[PDB]
């Protein structure tokens, strides 16, 4: 079943700075990637879905792009409330399956 | 009204149900098999109506059993669907003709 | 009863037999070929299904010249019988609405 | 002349205008879409052509909402044009028959 | 004999010659593409079937614009042949049937 | 044709522990994969059809997964009995072709 490759498992940036998590799936699945964080303790929250579109309540800070194999979950200018994990998780094809995880360090 | 143009309209409803409990039941029919693709619904119902004008792209199609068995309903139905509008077309044509005669 | 009723259940019941006999003699052209893949029974059946209705998504397709001419046969079949019912639906729908006149 | 044959000269009208329509439009849908191939408009045209036949080979298809819209009415406007020239040489072959005795 | 049985053999024999220079014209429109598939005979043929009866499945398919306008005039003297012999088969009917009444 | 890779040959686990056979294909074949089992000196026995689906008389402890290019047969709590060589097998394409095999040991 499709696997999602998350790296850098961790990413280290400095306050304010740019920063792009990546995802790579191990075969094409159109734009069936959705973005979650999860905090220290916290329950998951999705970010994006479908690759690119924005959720109500998350930040404007947050974007994400790409299709195919390759995609990548963008912060402008990022904030110390986004030191958490964050996963891809695909519905394209079943079952669903997750990414392994980028920890946001600062 | 006339016979034809009762069992087209009656077969136009009937296709939107199709196509939606095909949506609904082709998802069902294909979560649980490995690879397949046609698991989320609103792609599911794009699938029901390229299948039941017989366009079949693909882009999406049932890998299962059941689901091939719905997608045959789906066909089906759409095919005799559009059949039953061409006849109703004809029904109403031959009319008209006897008359402008 | 009315011959275009008859013709109509007599093409359907043919049509079922095309779908069974054309399974069969795919799997049976097709083996043999390197690459094919409408080489086992329950996948061809489903195969037969979709080139009958012409909608051909594709997932398996013949490539062998004997496994295109059972095609052919399967797609004329089925072309042929859901043509046959149409036209029973037309010469129906003549019938009734020469008499609600 | 005959209604019949006026109904398909304009069905016939109308598909190419769909056709056209629908080329533009599905570009304009699929713009904007990571991965859509149904973006500049010579191809999209033949997308339309054998959207409206139903051939659907698919090499082009579909992937935004609207654009599944548009394909659905294109579609549409091609199986009811292509069924109301049927439904026309039905009328027209009824007509000539009736006369042959 | 009568009309309609007349253009329904008339439109096979034709389609027949549309398949086969269909057929040639692909493969003379194709080879010169870098990429295209469509460019031996025998598989333009049962490219050309295919296409005719809008099965579609796709295996194979156009890539430039004249080989797609051949394509377009095959999937059209195919759609209007198959619905020549559906439309003559209605004539047929409602004759017999008028008849058994 | 399909070539169907099964690494490592020889797979060597603890008793009672979680065993994992391997079976990679050279292309995509959905899940049309079958698992056999052939103790020495005996003759071939099927023990998973299509992938993941059961058969007759095989304990339960025999499972497999998989879809696309890449399959697992696996065994939860190997035992003695289950020592053996263990072939995959495609149908998808012809014509069917067979794995190298991996053998257990205990
Ligand atoms: C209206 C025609 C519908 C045809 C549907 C064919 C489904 C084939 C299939 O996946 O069947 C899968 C199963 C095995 O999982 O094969 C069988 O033993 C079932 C016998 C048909
Ligand atoms: C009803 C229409 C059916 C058309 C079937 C075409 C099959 C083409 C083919 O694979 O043919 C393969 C062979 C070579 O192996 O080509 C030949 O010399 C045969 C001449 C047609
Ligand atoms: C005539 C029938 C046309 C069917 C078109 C289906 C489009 C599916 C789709 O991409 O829809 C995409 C959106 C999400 O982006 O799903 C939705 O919430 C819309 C509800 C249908
Ligand atoms: C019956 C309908 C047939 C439609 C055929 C479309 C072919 C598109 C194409 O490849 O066209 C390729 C060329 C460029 O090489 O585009 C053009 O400037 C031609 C304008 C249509
Ligand atoms: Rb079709
Ligand atoms: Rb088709
Ligand atoms: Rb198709
Ligand atoms: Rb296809
Ligand atoms: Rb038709």
């Amino acid at each position: 079943d499709i696997l999602l490759t998350q790296s850098p498992a961790i990413l280290s940036v400095s306050p304010g700075e740019r920063v792009s998590f990546s995802c790579r799936a191990s075969q094409s699945i159109g734009t069936d990637i959705h973005w979650y964080q999860q905090r220290t303790n916290g329950s998951p929250r999705l970010l994006i879905k479908y690759a690119s579109e924005s959720i109500s309540g998350i930040p404007s800070r947050f974007s994400g792009s790409g299709s195919g194999t390759d995609f990548t979950l963008s912060i402008n200018s990022v904030e110390s409330e986004d030191i958490a994990n964050y996963y891809c998780q695909q519905s394209n094809r079943w079952p669903f399956t997750f990414g392994s995880g980028t920890k946001l360090e600062i | 009204s006339a016979l034809h143009w009762r069992a087209a309209g009656a077969a136009t409803v009937l296709l939107v149900i199709v196509l939606l409990a095909g949506s609904y039941l082709a998802v069902l029919a294909e979560r649980g098999a490995p690879g397949a693709q046609l698991i989320t619904y609103p792609r599911a119902l794009w699938w029901a109506c390229e299948t039941a004008t017989t366009v079949g792209y693909x882009d999406l199609y049932p890998v299962t059993l059941w689901g091939r068995l719905v997608a045959v309903v789906v066909m089906v139905a759409g095919i005799t669907s559009f059949g039953l509008v061409t006849a109703a077309l004809a029904t109403w044509f031959v009319g008209r003709e006897q008359e402008r005669r």
